[PDB]
């Protein structure tokens, strides 16, 4: 039951510096089935113990690829499943990701 | 309305004199305070009213106004927000406030999972008549993770959110520095030195290189321990080391352990900015009420040893005399001094304001393609050079200028002049001694 | 959605040394209901996203308490087994 | 043998194209095939030294899967002007397109 100053402490620490698509499920093995290349991402500083990146993301997904879920790397810290999938050639957007401990 | 023939006013108050200089402060302050993202301020009191105390701003601005001569003015730069908002709890009122510039505030309410609420929201919103085309929401997350991003969107610059303890509210910056820098400048171009409320690593070095393509000074401070060990600075992966392996130039770091939630430099800025640029040094600065650099772990004052760890960095910090705290050495991370950068802005837009008088004000009418139109450039370039000598801050100088009857008539067509040169003899200063003696019968 | 080896970055860097208990909940306030003095407190490496205290520490005199770290700020708090010398017969976890 | 500047800003007050359309084709050909998006309304300035200016920024809407590579300005309808566009775009989703600002020459 960490107070808000701990939230804020332990956030602070997080460096998620890329981002990588993936096809398949990353969480049980984040080193394979990689889409797209890496594309550096940038993150605010915490509040309430929650982060967001503060600008958008654009990432070339290539010919024939669909696109399920991603994985921050700086190593890797997070993985998650994308609003939805989506089979193109294109650019896609990423909006703001967020990290919250809430 | 009816006047005295003579009124007088008088306060127990206490007051200092200011001076003008070159170039004027600028904080780029994450707040939402007022919606104009730029808002100039006169004295630590008129910042008190839209900022508290505990504010990052207010501390900011508090340093710059400590020295005397006082600077004449401050600005309060405003960063792009966004905000999320999720439910904390179970399911079962809940009403949220959202404004925008202008002052366009409109309130929403659902009186009853967590995503099946958000979701009502959205559609109010997107529904409203107006500012929907000023803002974007947006929903994510099943049953009990739903959450909720508002963010400025079309021409709306200004967005905020507000409440009903049932819902939750947070924010958070949402421009990086490229995209932040480029909105304040379409608003107001008049400041010169630049300092920034957040200092994490990603941060910073991208501001950095954003200035080093412009023409200002950005500074920064910064306490991690890891900056005081080592001497060689390709092994070295702290920010400061970082800084110095690009070089650049028109970045200065101080070193400083209270950087962590105060803003020591502010105060440096303030020990040069009231006077004019050019003709003062930077190094062995006194400041009143900074204290000398110390160690975390014992609150002593750095060794030698770790004064040399940050010289070989670039960095500055504050000295020890006999008992004085003084900033010694004040040069940029490339290796610069300050006041040569400072002095190559001045002149540099000396230089521009006086052709800008030929070219556009067309003073004495249009500039000739022969002869007589090269001479006239060669007067006002030697006056603002001789401008520069008057200062002390050069000692010589030479222009070259190309004949008229040996130009391309090539250029003679696309009425550009090229192969206009010059040449200047720094000043210099003595910041150090050394000395040797013998006593003898 | 934090991997393993994120959360034991995380936690590696909030490090507890005290801790107080209070006769009301601190969570609202973690300065004023405090009824006994600071007692030094220790923990271990991160591990599985767990932080457990390498020693039963013993408390002189509540149902609350309240975890500080070296700098004064107040990191963690909560309801204790029954209300009320208490032994402190404990972790932090991102479960 | 040229026209004078004069020349000039008399010819392009009469060139008044008001939309503007998107192709995945180029419009060389028939301009009206090939057509990808809605006419968009679009405005120029006065012509000074034979160059007129567009006012403001255009947003287009292209539609979801569709791509653009070329387009065409149009009046009183026929195509004055076409051209390609700076790179082929694959809209894998409905997004929008900006023209900053577009111009007309003479010289």
């Amino acid at each position: 039951t960490l107070t808000i100053d701990g939230k804020n402490k332990i956030l602070a620490t997080l460096t998620p510096t890329t981002i990588i698509l993936h096809n398949v499920d990353p969480t049980a093995d984040p080193t394979a089935n990689k889409v797209t290349q890496p594309v550096a991402i940038y993150f605010s500083e915490p509040d309430n113990g929650l982060i967001a990146s503060e600008d958008t993301v654009n990432i070339t997904v290539p010919a024939s690829a669909t696109v399920s879920h991603y994985s921050l790397w700086d190593k890797c810290v997070a993985t998650g499943a994308l609003s939805k999938p989506q089979f193109f050639e294109g650019i896609y957007v990423i909006s703001s990701v967020s990290v919250d401990l809430n | 309305m009816w006047n005295p023939i003579v009124n007088v006013d008088i306060t127990l108050n206490t007051a200092g004199t200011t001076r003008e200089g070159f170039g004027l402060p600028l904080f780029l302050a994450s707040t939402d305070n007022f919606e104009e993202r730029v808002r100039g301020y006169t004295s630590l009191t008129e910042v008190a009213e839209d900022f508290d105390e505990n504010t990052a701003a207010y501390k900011a601005a508090k340093q710059l106004w400590s020295q005397t001569p006082k600077v004449t003015q401050l600005y309060i730069g405003r960063r792009a927000m966004q905000y999320t908002v999720s439910i904390p709890n179970a399911v079962t009122d809940y009403s949220i406030t959202v404004a925008a510039g202008g002052g366009i505030s409109q309130p929403y309410q659902y009186t009853a999972t967590a995503e099946n609420v958000l979701q009502q929201f959205k559609t109010q919103i997107e529904a409203d008549p107006t500012i929907k085309d000023k803002v974007s929401v947006n929903v994510t997350g099943s049953n009990g993770s739903a959450t909720m991003i508002i963010t400025k969107a079309g021409d709306n610059d200004f967005v905020k959110v507000t409440t009903a303890q049932t819902v939750y509210i947070a924010s958070t910056t949402a421009d990086t520095a490229s995209t932040a820098l480029a909105a304040i400048e379409a608003y107001s171009t008049d400041w010169y030195f630049i300092a920034a409320e957040d200092r994490t690593q990603q941060f910073v070095l991208a501001m950095a290189s954003e200035i080093q393509a412009r023409k200002k000074i950005f500074f920064t401070a910064n306490s991690d321990v890891t900056a005081l060990q080592g001497t060689e600075l390709a092994s070295a992966n702290d920010v400061p080391a970082q800084l110095a392996k690009n070089m650049y130039t028109r970045t200065v770091c101080l070193w400083h352990h209270a950087a962590a939630e105060d803003y020591p430099e502010m105060a440096y800025i303030a020990y040069g900015a009231p006077y004019d640029a050019g003709s003062i040094a930077w190094g062995n600065a006194q400041l009143t009420g900074v204290a000398a650099s110390l160690q975390p772990s014992n609150q002593r004052p750095l060794t030698s040893i770790q004064k040399s760890a940050l010289d070989v960095r670039h960095c500055n910090f504050i000295d020890l005399d006999g008992g004085v705290p003084v900033v010694r050495r004040g040069i940029t991370s490339g290796g610069e001094w300050i006041d040569i950068v400072r002095g190559v802005d001045w002149l540099e837009s000396d230089l521009k304001t006086s052709l800008r008088d030929l070219l556009i004000n067309q003073k004495g009418g249009k500039i000739t393609y022969d002869d007589t139109g090269i001479t006239r450039i060669r007067q006002v370039i030697e006056t603002s050079l001789q401008r520069a000598v008057n200062r002390n801050f050069l000692s010589s100088y030479t222009v070259n200028v190309p004949k008229a009857s040996q130009v391309a008539l090539a250029d003679k067509k696309a009425r550009i002049l090229k192969d206009v040169t010059f040449a200047g003899i720094l000043a210099g200063a003595i910041l150090d001694v050394d000395l040797k003696g013998t006593v003898a019968y």
